[PDB]
């Protein structure tokens, strides 16, 4: 997306993964009785040259998760369950309603999210926050130019290095903070499938295949994650799916675990 | 003053 941080500094960032958009959790930071919270935002990938847009915005404070996702207009998940607004949450101490087409989430403390399920987020923090927040957004201390940071304090040597740094915690597997030129690219809807058995399934460490033994030998995120676009894009053509499994079998043996009759327990026979 | 981070796209 494009970014406006808190500080005012515009900056474009085309990561595809979840980020800490804003949040109180910032290493050797005072709290000074601020509640904290976590912003976070999900982004998901489109087009070549290669952009991505906000898909998921969840916000974390007072032990309730709300979530926002794209094109679920009306609609936010409380702890994950799908709710109606307007929703009053955390003892009444979180409100969300619908206004002017967007997601207006308010709390008691002063945080304000808004979300218009498609890709427009804002986050507005009480003046009392200045200096006390980190993440994508900067740390709101009235300068600009200080806002490019690791989470331990010092400057990151590039844009997607930065934005790496500030991934929220959680495997995904296909995401990255910036695509090299040459980057496939594949429809959210499809993925669960192609994840799944029957497809890439058995090159995911806990799916318990035919390739489990392996796994600890040659670790099988590179040839997860090749599998799953290069099926993606395929449109799940079997020919493509059994070569990439094929791929790791052949690593696979090269590092000494043999895996016989492995196309007939997955179907490439 | 209350501040505002905000984006949109791409
Ligand atoms: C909110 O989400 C976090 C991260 O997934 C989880 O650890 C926590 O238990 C959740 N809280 C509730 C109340 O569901
Ligand atoms: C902060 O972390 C980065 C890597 O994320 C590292 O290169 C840098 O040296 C760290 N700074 C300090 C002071 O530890
Ligand atoms: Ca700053």
């Amino acid at each position: 997306p494009h970014y406006h941080s808190f500080d005012g500094r515009k900056f474009d960032f085309q990561g595809t993964c979840n980020y800490v958009l804003a949040t109180t959790g910032c290493p050797g930071v005072s709290t000074q009785g601020l509640t904290p919270f976590t912003v976070t935002t999900k982004n998901q990938n489109r087009g070549n040259p290669a952009v991505s847009y906000v898909r998921v915005v969840t916000v974390a404070a007072l032990g309730t998760n709300i979530s926002i996702h794209k094109d679920e207009i009306g609609k936010v998940r409380v702890n994950g369950v799908l709710t109606a607004l307007p929703v009053s949450v955390a003892d009444g101490r979180i409100s969300v309603a619908q206004g002017a087409s967007k997601a207006l989430l308010v709390a008691d403390f002063g945080l304000q999210v808004s979300y218009d399920w498609n890709w427009r987020v804002d986050v507005t923090l009480p003046s009392s926050y200045h200096g006390a927040v980190c993440g994508l957004c900067g740390n709101m201390d009235r300068n600009p130019n200080n806002d490019q940071v690791f989470p331990n304090g010092t400057l990151a040597p590039s844009i997607p290095i930065w934005g790496g740094s500030w991934r929220a915690p959680g495997w995904d597997p296909l995401c990255w903070d910036e695509c090299r030129g040459s980057c496939p690219t594949c429809p959210e809807d499809r993925l669960e499938q192609y994840e799944g058995p029957g497809f890439c399934g058995p090159l995911a460490s806990g799916t318990g295949g035919p390739f489990t033994t392996c796994h600890a030998h040659v670790p099988p995120e590179s040839f997860f994650k090749g599998c799953v676009l290069d099926v993606c894009m395929g449109g799940g053509d079997h020919d493509i799916l059994c070569k990439t499994l094929a791929s790791y079998v052949a690593a696979c043996q090269a590092a000494g675990v043999v895996i016989e009759d492995w196309r007939a327990q997955v179907g490439c026979e | 003053a209350p501040a505002t981070c905000w984006l949109w796209g791409d």
